[PDB]
C-alpha cells in the first residue's frame, strides 16, 4: 500500500460524515 | 475553488455516487446516512437533496456538490465537524477508534476494506503507538 493511501481514505471517510451533518442541517 | 480541493471533494463524491453514474440520488444519500447511525426519512432524504439541487432534477451532480461544499467550508463550525465526526467513528464512546470500529465505518460507508488497507490506516493515524486512534491523532490525520 502506497504512504499517501491513509490521509486520504481518512479524508474521505471524514469528509462523508461532514456532508451528512452539513446536508441535514 | 482550488483544484486540490476540487480533487478531494470528487473523492468525497465517489463515495456517495456508488454506482458511478455521475449523480447523488436519494437512496445514495440515504444509504450513506443510515450507516453513519442516523435514521432519515424519505420526505427528509428528498428534502436534503432538494437544497442542494440546482437544476430541480431530483438529483445532486458533481457541481452541485461542489456549490454545497464550498458553503460548507465558509459557514461551518470547523471544529466541531472533526468532533462530530471522531465520534461517528467511535463507536463504542470509549475516546479511542479501534481498527475494528474503522473497518466497520468503513463497510458499512461500502468500502470493504482489505486487511492491509486497515492496517494502513491504522498505523499512519497511530502516532503515539498504542495501536489505536485517539482525538488527537484523529485531528491531526484530518488538519494536517
Ligand atoms: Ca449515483
Ligand atoms: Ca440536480
Ligand atoms: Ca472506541
Ligand atoms: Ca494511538
Amino acid at each position: 500500500i502506497k504512504k499517501n493511501f491513509a490521509k486520504s481514505k481518512w479524508k474521505q471517510a471524514f469528509n462523508a460524515t461532514a456532508v451528512v451533518r452539513h446536508m441535514r442541517k | 475553488l482550488t483544484e486540490e480541493q476540487i480533487a478531494e471533494f470528487k473523492e468525497a463524491f465517489s463515495l456517495f455516487d456508488k454506482d458511478g453514474d455521475g449523480t447523488i440520488t436519494t437512496k445514495e444519500l440515504g444509504t450513506v446516512m443510515r450507516s453513519l447511525g442516523q435514521n432519515p426519512t424519505e420526505a427528509e432524504l428528498q428534502d436534503m437533496i432538494n437544497e442542494v439541487d440546482a437544476d430541480g432534477n431530483g438529483t445532486i451532480d458533481f457541481p452541485e456538490f461542489l456549490t454545497m461544499m464550498a458553503r460548507k467550508m465558509k459557514d461551518t463550525d470547523s471544529e466541531e465537524e472533526i468532533r462530530e465526526a471522531f465520534r461517528v467513528f467511535d463507536k463504542d464512546g470509549n475516546g479511542f477508534i479501534s481498527a475494528a470500529e474503522l473497518r466497520h465505518v468503513m463497510t458499512n460507508l461500502g468500502e470493504k476494506l482489505t486487511d492491509e488497507e486497515v492496517d494502513e490506516m491504522i498505523r499512519e493515524a497511530d502516532i503515539d503507538g498504542d495501536g489505536q486512534v485517539n482525538y488527537e491523532e484523529f485531528v491531526t490525520m484530518m488538519t494536517s
